[PDB]
């Protein structure tokens, strides 16, 4: 019943339902700002400030290398060990890359933030060119652990065009 | 994804 890391780590694909509800965010972690910057050039490519989100960027994106993700997040009355986050995006259901953050340790109604970096896989010109010409079919799945136990799930799709 | 939570 209760689904772990190694559980998402052999997704095949994009999950036809969220693999928990609302109501398992038991600790009540709630971002307060998510910040992705390109690292090359130093461009802020989105930021948000204070469960699905669809993302539209341009062709350009997909020809950055590495991406930096700033988080900000509370955390209510019970302890947080081993907050991790699991990442997966697929084009039309090949995964693309999968991505595995550690966030560490939280007190109790602490706000804490954290940098991590995305490295772009490898992308093919016809991958890219089927990713512009196909928007929406690039998704994501976004698994986030307390002590291995899975306790939210964030879903996204990005077009490119 | 984490935007989604905002
Ligand atoms: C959603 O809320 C998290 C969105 C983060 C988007 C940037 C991540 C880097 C892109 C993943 C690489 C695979 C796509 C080519």
């Amino acid at each position: 019943q209760p689904i772990g890391p190694e559980d998402v780590l052999g997704l095949q694909r994009i999950t036809g339902d969220y693999l928990c509800s609302p109501e398992e965010n038991i600790y009540k972690i709630d971002f307060v700002r998510f910040k992705i910057r390109d690292m090359d050039s130093g461009t802020v490519l989105f930021e948000i400030k204070k469960r699905f989100v669809r993302y539209q960027f341009t062709p350009a994106f997909l020809r950055l290398r590495q991406v930096g993700a700033t988080v900000e997040f509370t955390v209510g009355d019970k302890p947080v060990n081993n907050f991790r986050m699991i990442e997966r995006h697929y084009f039309r259901n090949q995964l693309l890359k999968s991505f595995d953050f550690h966030f560490g340790f939280c007190i109790p109604s602490s706000k804490n933030t954290c940098e991590h970096i995305y490295d772009f896989p490898p992308l093919s010109e016809e991958l890219i060119s089927e990713m512009i010409r196909h928007p929406y079919e690039t998704q994501s799945d976004s698994f986030y652990f307390v002590d291995d136990r899975l306790v939210m799930h964030n879903k996204a799709d990005y077009s490119y065009s | 994804g984490t935007a989604s939570s905002l």
